[PDB]
């Protein structure tokens, strides 16, 4: 809701927790050491 | 495919899914801070305000290395009756670099186990962790080591469902999530005994089914494989699948080695199937040990293949489970595969296959003493995965022709639960592991028609509600 955005902007929260588990994403091909392998993602998380 | 849907049966995943903070219970009598002493802790101060509020009182319980299994006993005599205790001393502890297993967390909690066993109270305990385990591969494991309670505390749950409450994992450095959750997590009546409290929420730890597409991208055995235990049968078939494959170099290693019942044949086998194969009497516990084997690697072939299957086991019951005596019970596992990473961390493997079992994946009596080693190869998996690292921690089940893990509990868990897999299957389970280069899987036979009375039967938990045909 819009005036629960306010103590999330004005006391400085950062809202990038995590990759959402609910959805089922496969979230271990999702990562892997090589930076090129297709089907992987290079950030860590994210405000999901 | 259809020979792949048998593996498709054969691994699961640990997933950390949102559940709820529990039901607040206003609670009684007194929930004990259980922790250590050396350095003043605000994170005592952030569980004293939750549990005061909660209706209790909070009592400080100092516990040291190896005080004694009795001493915590009778100070929760002395307090009087208690309604929980919440271990706080596996918080922002650094692991001993003596041995992984040796940290102190471990031992001071199984003794504290014990110290409710023998003091008649039944009060349930929730461990507090800083980080020990990962609500997915994108959250990093702090102390892989802090991982072996989280293992241990799954095992203990099914020796006293009323003495053990869970754990309740919390961010590295952030106390916030213990005030907003605490009260709520330790009296809910949701049943989760897997607890990770994280900015996003609270997540609990389920087994969920893997798929198993049948990625195109293939893992091969090129390059020397440096399989630890190699004589052993855990590591054995997994030799003789890798001879098969078309490795080029083998480096089977162990301490019994050429002195090994079994080894000649073995080697055999594998030259026969493979091509330069080697058995080493060497030891992987000692860093130097290891360091001067890797260097004693014939540089005309490269290392990428260490495949870490030496495990030492005896006993595994809780009533004598001690952490300095889990320590030199599976110290062939967690000091070996650490001088394995620190090793290998300037070599580029293609596969460090960390080799587990299913008691860090889900309780299981007689396994107390392997469960905490196979708990921080589960962590060093993820973290030298979630590092640029790379890994893979697949906890087998009943290996049906190995004898390492195969003992009371195997033949015990072969009626009421996990049933004895095929190696020609568990070969083809480990290869599609490494097609999609999974962090951990759970490669397992479990039949839920007969684990559902024989894991929940004696404490109903959501940690199997995500598998389908878990119902049964």
């Amino acid at each position: 809701t819009p005036e629960e955005f306010w103590e999330l902007l004005s006391e400085g929260r950062d809202a990038v927790a995590g990759l959402p588990t609910d959805r089922g994403w496969d979230l271990d091909s999702l990562f892997h050491p090589d930076p090129t392998r297709s089907g992987t993602a290079h950030q860590r998380g994210g405000g999901f | 495919s259809t020979e792949v849907d048998e593996v498709s049966a054969l691994r699961y995943r640990i997933e950390w899914r949102p559940t709820g903070a529990g039901e607040p219970a206003r609670l009684d009598g007194t929930w004990l801070v259980a922790k250590y002493a050396g350095t003043a802790d605000e994170t005592s101060t952030a569980a004293r305000e939750a549990l005061e509020s909660a209706g209790a009182r909070v009592r400080e319980l100092v516990v040291d290395a190896r005080c004694g299994r009795d001493e915590l006993a009778e100070r929760l005599r002395s307090v009087g009756e208690v309604a929980g205790v919440l271990s706080l001393l596996a918080v922002d502890e650094a692991e001993p670099e003596e041995a992984p297993l040796a940290l102190a967390s471990l031992a001071d909690t199984l003794s504290l186990v014990q110290a409710m066993v023998s003091a008649e109270l039944g009060c349930p305990l929730w461990t507090v962790t800083e980080s020990a385990v990962a609500t997915g591969p994108f959250e990093r494991v702090r102390n892989a080591a802090h991982g072996a309670l989280w293992g241990v505390g799954r095992v203990i749950a099914l020796e006293n469902p009323a003495v053990w409450g869970g754990l309740v994992d919390v961010p590295a450095g952030s106390v916030a999530e213990l005030a907003r959750h605490l009260a709520a997590v330790v009296s809910g009546g949701a049943g989760e005994d897997q607890l990770a409290l994280r900015a996003d929420g609270v997540y609990g730890r389920r087994w969920v089914r893997a798929a198993a597409p049948a990625t195109d991208d293939e893992w091969k055995p090129t390059g020397t494989v440096l399989v630890t235990g190699g004589t052993g049968g855990v590591g054995g078939q997994i030799a003789r699948w890798l001879a098969r494959r078309g490795a080029p170099h083998l480096l089977l290693v162990s301490r019994s080695g050429p002195d090994a019942d079994g080894a000649g044949e073995l080697v055999a086998e594998l030259e026969a199937l493979g091509a330069r194969t080697t058995v080493a009497a060497c030891d992987v516990t000692d860093r130097e040990s290891v360091r001067e084997l890797l260097g004693g690697i014939g540089d005309d072939v490269p290392l990428s293949a260490v495949f870490h299957a030496a495990a030492t086991l005896d006993d595994g019951t809780v009533d004598t489970l001690t952490g300095e005596r889990i320590e030199r019970a599976s110290r062939a596992k967690v000091l070996g595969a650490r001088n394995l990473h620190e090793l290998t961390r300037e070599l580029d493997l293609t596969a460090f296959v960390l080799f587990s079992s299913f008691a860090s994946a889900f309780g299981a009596p007689g396994l107390g003493g392997y469960a905490p080693g196979n708990a921080y190869l589960d962590g060093l998996a993820q973290q030298r995965r979630s590092d640029g690292l790379p890994a893979t921690a697949v906890a087998w089940g009943t290996w049906a022709g190995s004898g390492m893990a195969e003992g009371p509990v195997a033949d015990r868990f072969r009626r009421h639960g996990v049933i004895e897999m095929p190696p020609e299957t568990a070969c083809r389970a480990l290869q599609n592991a490494l097609d999609r280069a999974e962090v951990c899987p759970i490669v397992i036979d479990v039949r839920w028609d007969r684990f559902l009375l024989a894991y929940t039967a004696q404490r109903p938990t959501r940690l199997f509600d995500e598998i389908d045909d878990a119902r049964r």
